[PDB]
């Protein structure tokens, strides 16, 4: 027996996916 | 609001949630609408419990949560615009299987 | 080494590895393979303490998991003169049938 | 799938039971 999901804590705020290139979205990296 | 999960593939997924970006990754064992939402849904569960995670059941799937250290992660920067996004500094592996 | 572990009914089983005790707990859902296999299970999750990963023996998945032992800091364990430190985390396996 | 268990690493090491009261294994806890 588990945990039924609808027991548990959810995030409820937005949510979205990082895609750079996209919405603005950006990701570097150390040179 | 988010691309459709790929039902049967599994998928490297990085979500922008309040300040943050999370590394998520799903791995799996008819209404596909039902599916994403609850797929969805396991996403939110475990933004909810970062800190104890621990296995679920919806209404079709076991979700079998974990979290590992997000190496070289701080060689990384993101940002939304001029925003700068946290990374959370740690991945987290969705093991996903049918609620039988 | 070990007693067989009870295949059908969930238990805890408190371990003595090395200068260590371990607290365990065993979730389910020929007995001789199964406890060896389970033996085998508890042997990997101590061999990856800091990477738990879940992974499938011949007949099982098992999924490790680590929580903080509470109450814990108010225990001390000795064999003979020898103090035994505890690991401070339980770990439960949730074992589910591979197929 | 799943990773195989023979791919894992394992402790090989000497594994009891801890069994208070046998085989000279003691255990305490605080009191008032």
């Amino acid at each position: 027996g588990y945990i039924s999901i609808d027991a548990m804590k959810k995030f409820l705020g937005e949510l979205h996916d990082f895609i750079p290139g996209t919405s603005g979205y950006l990701a570097y990296h150390v040179q | 609001s988010l691309k459709p999960f790929t039902y049967p593939f599994p998928e490297t997924r990085f979500l922008h949630a309040g300040p943050n970006v999370y590394k998520f990754k799903i791995r799996y064992g008819e209404n596909k609408e039902v599916i994403t939402q609850e797929l969805e849904d396991s996403v939110r569960v475990v933004l909810g419990n970062l800190d104890n995670l621990q296995p679920f059941a919806t209404e079709h799937f076991i979700v079998f949560p974990y979290k590992s250290k997000w190496e070289r992660v701080s060689h990384l920067k993101f940002k939304h615009g001029e925003i700068i996004l946290i990374p959370y500094p740690f991945v987290f592996t969705l093991y996903v299987e049918m609620k039988w």
